[PDB]
């Protein structure tokens, strides 16, 4: 990974 | 010209290691508060266990099924926690390797995640909107709050565990009472994407998506310094206050520096260079002067920087 894109 | 040399200290950060391993975008890593590990967690699926000094490769621990976005640690350095797109967290015994507990509840992915001071105690936010409170020992869900109205960016547990402060892409940044779930404050608007508490008891740090970092004091609800010089726009990136030398803000960025500033003076005191994708997560040891950063996918390596003050 949500926090990688 | 006599001339002396100014007597404010600024940090020296220079880079020592280069922690090379997983295959895709590191999420984030922090420091074991007994200071001898840092934990890393990537999209990969896996979380690294590296020495803290000398950036050894010490293990992988897996088990999670998509990409975690978040880990921390017990504040005995024996557990850690993963917040995984998989829709669970997962409790570890770092030792081990072993998985404990698998945390069930959200309905989407698990975006952060803490344990308390006490460890009995670990936070959770969501894509779902929601933020969960978890038993360690049981693995239970105590509670489940409306935290907010889109996804939430981040959680942390005050330094007597009594209050949780939650930040969303709503705009919003709240406080919660652990104890009964209420909702005590509401800070508020660009995209919040991350907070966290001070470790002097007084502040929480947040970051919003318009390239602001911004330290309130969150009682009185009153901003009272703003942090600005980086990039941060589109990804939810970690902060940190630096305490063992010098008293800096720390955070990485979207044009692949890791940013310093100056806590008082809102100076940035040294930018970081190395990096070749955005720097999504910083940590700073609980003892020495060093810092842990990481980045996404075009470099998927995390850097170890040391500085004598």
């Amino acid at each position: 990974x949500x926090r990688a894109x | 010209a006599t001339q002396s040399k100014p007597t404010p200290v600024k940090p020296n950060y220079a880079l020592k290691f280069t922690l090379a391993g997983h295959t895709k975008a590191v999420s984030s890593v922090k420091f074991s508060p007994n200071g001898e590990w840092l934990a890393s967690s990537s999209a990969d699926k896996l979380i690294k266990i590296w020495g803290a000094y000398d950036g050894k490769f010490e293990k992988t621990i897996s088990g999670h099924k998509l990409g975690i976005s978040d880990v921390a640690w017990s504040s005995d350095s024996n557990l850690l926690v993963s917040a995984s797109d998989d829709k669970t967290l997962k409790i570890w015994d770092v030792s081990s390797g072993k998985c404990l507990k698998t945390l069930k509840g959200h309905s989407n992915y698990v975006f952060c995640c803490n344990f308390n001071p006490q460890s009995n105690l670990i936070v959770s936010g969501s894509f779902d909107e929601s933020v969960r409170i978890w038993d360690v020992k049981t693995g239970k869900c105590l509670k489940t709050l409306p935290a907010h109205s889109d996804p939430v960016s981040a959680v942390h547990f005050n330094r007597d565990g009594s209050l949780i402060v939650s930040s969303s892409y709503d705009g919003l940044c709240r406080i919660w009472d652990t104890a009964s779930g209420q909702c005590l404050k509401t800070l508020i608007n660009p995209p919040v994407s991350f907070v966290k508490f001070s470790p002097n008891g007084k502040y929480i740090l947040a970051a919003t998506l318009d390239n602001t970092l911004k330290l309130w004091d969150y009682s009185k609800g009153k901003c009272l310094k703003t942090y600005t010089g980086h990039k941060n726009e589109k990804y939810c990136i970690f902060a940190n206050f630096s305490v063992t030398g010098g008293k800096w803000i720390v955070s990485g960025s979207e044009d692949n520096l890791v940013y310093i500033w100056n806590l008082q003076t809102k100076e940035i005191v040294q930018k970081l260079q190395g990096h070749t994708d955005v720097v999504i997560s910083t940590a700073c040891h609980p003892t020495e002067n060093i810092i842990a950063s990481a980045a996404l996918e075009n470099d998927k390596t995390i850097k170890l920087w040391k500085s004598d003050c």
